[PDB]
């Protein structure tokens, strides 16, 4: 029995706080139903800097696992240039904070395989 | 350069040079109609390709190298359910 | 049909020595002083006051209360129809919606029509 | 279905006069010197007593009487006199003042006033937010040397409407005023209009009707007849609405299943298929067009202009103004100002959100209230209670403001400026009260 928690929306505020080591990360997401401002540990900023997330990028954050996925930029910044390499996704009409109860059905062989990778682990 | 016929995907950013236009001063006809086009592409992907891609041990290159190497049955069941 | 105008005409007759006015009247000579130059001499009066007081800070003037330009990029619309303007012609600098609008209105247009199309959004 | 537009009808009933027995000399008098309409009356009444447009003409006759008394509602009598109307306003300010003298004489004669040595009643006057100094000095000049009033107060009609709907005088709220020539966002803290952070958009109802006029002249350059300002005013009033979301609405205005419902047809008063063609669908609607008959040769098809004209107060770049919109200005007041971090609302910024007031004469357009509520939800944090207040008529609430100031609350004399105060301070005197303007400096 596991809990899926998802924060999604347009990034309207990305302010780090150091002490060259980031201490906490303030991220303000925005959807059609409102905004939500979250603290974040530096590992999620490491994942965000991997994802090159800037201001205005509609992103996906899982609270329990820390998975960060960049959907794309918003339509509010779709007219900053006439032609642009970025893709543009609309503002999500749902809420920023979504909670879900899901059931994980695994087997013993799946855990045996995941604990006995001969070369090593791989990314998501 | 000037006179080149190119195709641009706005999302991925891939720019493909289709060739040069019909100008003496390889050769492809200039496109007609709209510029920003919305066309439907149709894909047919076999279940073995999704089996190879969903298998985390080897990537999509095993469809060409051929070293898939005994894809497990749980990946097969996940592909069937999806 | 014409005596109605006379009836409301000398119904509401107010003379030059009006009883609503004071006993001393003394109207001075006033210039035109329209809308366009009142802003300018008020602006130069304010700048004269700042330069005299400095060599303090204004609080609420006619220019300090004016709204600043936005920080989000403005959406580009078609100048002909008001639709979503994807393209923009390079000769007359007119945004248009699709190919038919460009072939019918935007390309075969008289000179000076473009300068008053652009006058709606003030890009002349 | 074709709908025939025409000139607005003329009021053939002449205006009445107030009784001289109801004249009270020490009672104050409220005057709303608007750019479009003038609202005048006495404070003891609830409704305004005189509603007329702020213009007058100079009639000429073959008997050579030179009568120029056709002021206000007298202009709505004949078609010839109405075309020669002359408002004293060019844009937001007044350019000629003897015209205002004739207007003030007209409204003093029609309110049952029989004075001596000038007007003995204290006036209740409204002025523009952050107005220029010269207009204020000239207003002091005319009010204190041509009419000799005992007391003058000054205020903003938006703050007057806020006081009308919050009569306690210490409430906290946000005022959005859609006037005739400007659109203002004024935050109010504890009953005091904080004018150092108010913002003004250079767009109003007059600019919207002019924008519709320019759009319709551009849409049909070979139209046979030329229509007046009142005709474009009545198409702006009757066939325009604020879209709930402009980007999704503008994606499918020109579709065939949408063009048969919300596209109106306007007829001028006088006596290779086209399904996939965007230009013909924009010009002549979802019906086939033929140009041999004079009946549909005098035809308009307002389709995109039903939502394009009211959108300029939300995107002023469409009207040529490099200014922020209403929701963008509303966002920067209660999310990046007044001690509010974006994401953390202060207690003051909460109070204006529960007390949003939309007012002004240009709030009559449908869908403005729902668009404001939807856009306010977008930038505010989740769970914030956005409560808006909109009057049944948002045009006469400005007159009810000074009606409820000089009558309900006895601290109206805290805002008056006596004639003796004018002598000891001069024409540059500003009385920094809650409902009025402020000094230009610190």
């Amino acid at each position: 029995k596991e809990t899926k928690e998802v924060y999604e929306g347009e990034v309207t505020e990305l302010t780090p706080e150091d002490a060259k080591t980031i201490s906490h990360v303030i991220v303000g997401l925005k959807s059609a139903k409102g905004t939500k401002t979250l603290r974040l540990d530096p590992t999620i900023y490491e994942s965000i800097q991997r994802e090159k997330v800037s201001i205005g990028d509609v992103i996906y954050i899982e609270a329990n696992t820390g998975a960060v996925k960049r959907v794309g930029r918003s339509d509010a910044y779709a007219t900053e240039f006439d032609l642009e390499t970025e893709e543009y996704v609309p503002l999500p009409k749902g809420e920023v904070h979504k909670k879900k109860e899901i059931v994980q059905d695994v087997t013993l062989h799946d855990l045996d395989v995941a604990n006995a990778r001969p070369q090593g682990g791989q990314d998501v | 350069l000037a006179g080149d016929v190119i195709s641009i995907d706005k999302a991925s950013g891939k720019i493909t040079k289709l060739g040069r236009s019909f100008a003496r001063s390889r050769f492809v006809q200039c496109p007609e109609g709209e510029l920003q086009k919305r066309k439907t592409v149709v894909h047919t992907v076999s279940l073995h390709e999704i089996d190879v891609i969903n298998s985390r041990t080897q990537g999509f290159l095993a469809l060409f190298t051929g070293d898939t190497g005994e894809i497990r049955s749980e990946v097969r069941d996940q592909i069937n359910t999806k | 049909r014409l005596l109605f105008l006379r009836s409301v005409g000398e119904r509401n007759e107010i003379g030059f020595p009006s009883r609503f006015k004071s006993a001393h009247y003394k109207k001075p000579t006033r210039r035109h002083k329209s809308a366009r130059q009142l802003i300018s001499d008020e602006n130069k009066r304010i700048n004269a006051l700042l330069t005299k007081a400095n060599k303090l800070v204004p609080k609420a003037t006619y220019f300090s209360v004016e709204a600043p330009p936005s920080i989000r990029p403005a959406k580009k619309y078609c100048d002909v129809t008001g639709l979503k303007g994807f393209y923009k012609s390079p000769t007359n600098n007119i945004r248009y919606h699709n190919a038919e609008i460009y072939q019918l209105i935007v390309k075969p247009m008289a000179p000076g029509v473009d300068q008053e199309y652009l006058k709606l959004r003030g890009a002349n | 279905k074709a709908v025939v537009i025409d000139d607005p009808p003329l009021r053939q009933t002449p205006e009445p006069f107030d009784e001289q027995s109801a004249y009270n000399p020490q009672s104050p008098i409220a005057i709303d010197f608007g750019s479009s309409k003038l609202r005048a009356g006495f404070v003891n009444h609830a409704t305004p007593t005189h509603i007329f447009p702020n213009a007058l003409t100079k009639f000429r006759d073959r008997k050579l009487n030179k009568n120029f008394t056709f002021v206000g509602n007298d202009t709505l009598l004949d078609q010839a006199v109405r075309s020669q109307s002359r408002s004293p306003f060019d844009g937001p300010f007044v350019t000629n003042w003897n015209l205002t003298e004739e207007i003030l004489d007209y409204t003093f004669h029609h309110l049952g006033v029989v004075p001596d040595n000038g007007i003995p009643n204290p006036i209740l006057l409204t002025e523009r937010l952050a107005t220029v100094q010269s207009q204020r000095t000239n207003w002091y000049q005319i009010l204190f040397e041509t009419y000799n009033v005992p007391g003058v107060t000054f205020g903003i009609d938006s703050l007057f409407s806020f006081y009308n709907y919050n009569p306690s005088g210490n409430k906290t709220g946000l005022v959005i005023s859609c006037g005739h020539e400007d659109t203002n966002v004024i935050p109010v803290v504890d009953g005091a209009g904080i004018l150092t952070d108010a913002k003004r958009i250079n767009w109003g109802g007059h600019q919207a009707v002019d924008y519709l006029n320019d759009l319709m002249a551009l849409k049909y350059p070979y139209f046979p007849t030329k229509m007046s300002y009142l005709q474009y005013e009545t198409m702006y009033k009757d066939y325009c609405y604020v879209s709930r979301n402009y980007d999704e609405d503008i994606e499918k205005i020109l579709t065939l299943e949408n063009l048969d419902t919300n596209d109106v047809v306007v007829e001028a008063p006088f006596t290779y298929d086209w399904r996939n063609s965007i230009l013909h669908l924009f010009l002549r609607g979802p019906r086939p067009h033929d140009s041999e008959n004079i009946h549909e040769q005098h035809q308009m098809h307002l389709n995109v202009e039903r939502i394009r004209v009211p959108e300029v107060i939300f995107q002023p770049t469409m009207g040529g103004q490099d200014q922020a919109g209403i929701c963008e200005l509303s966002e920067t007041i209660l999310l990046k100002k007044f001690g509010s971090q974006p994401g953390k609302l202060s207690q003051t910024s909460i109070d204006m959100v529960n007390n949003v007031l939309i007012t002004g004469g240009n709030a009559k357009v449908p869908g403005l209230k729902e668009r404001i509520v939807k856009e306010f939800t977008g930038f505010l944090p989740t769970g914030t209670n956005i409560t808006v207040n909109m009057s049944s008529d948002p045009s006469l609430d400005a007159w009810k403001g000074m009606a409820a100031l000089a009558r309900n609350e006895e601290q109206y004399r805290k805002t008056v400026i006596s004639k003796k105060e004018y002598e000891e301070y001069g024409p540059e005197y500003i009385k920094e009260h809650k409902l009025g303007n402020t000094k230009y400096f610190e």
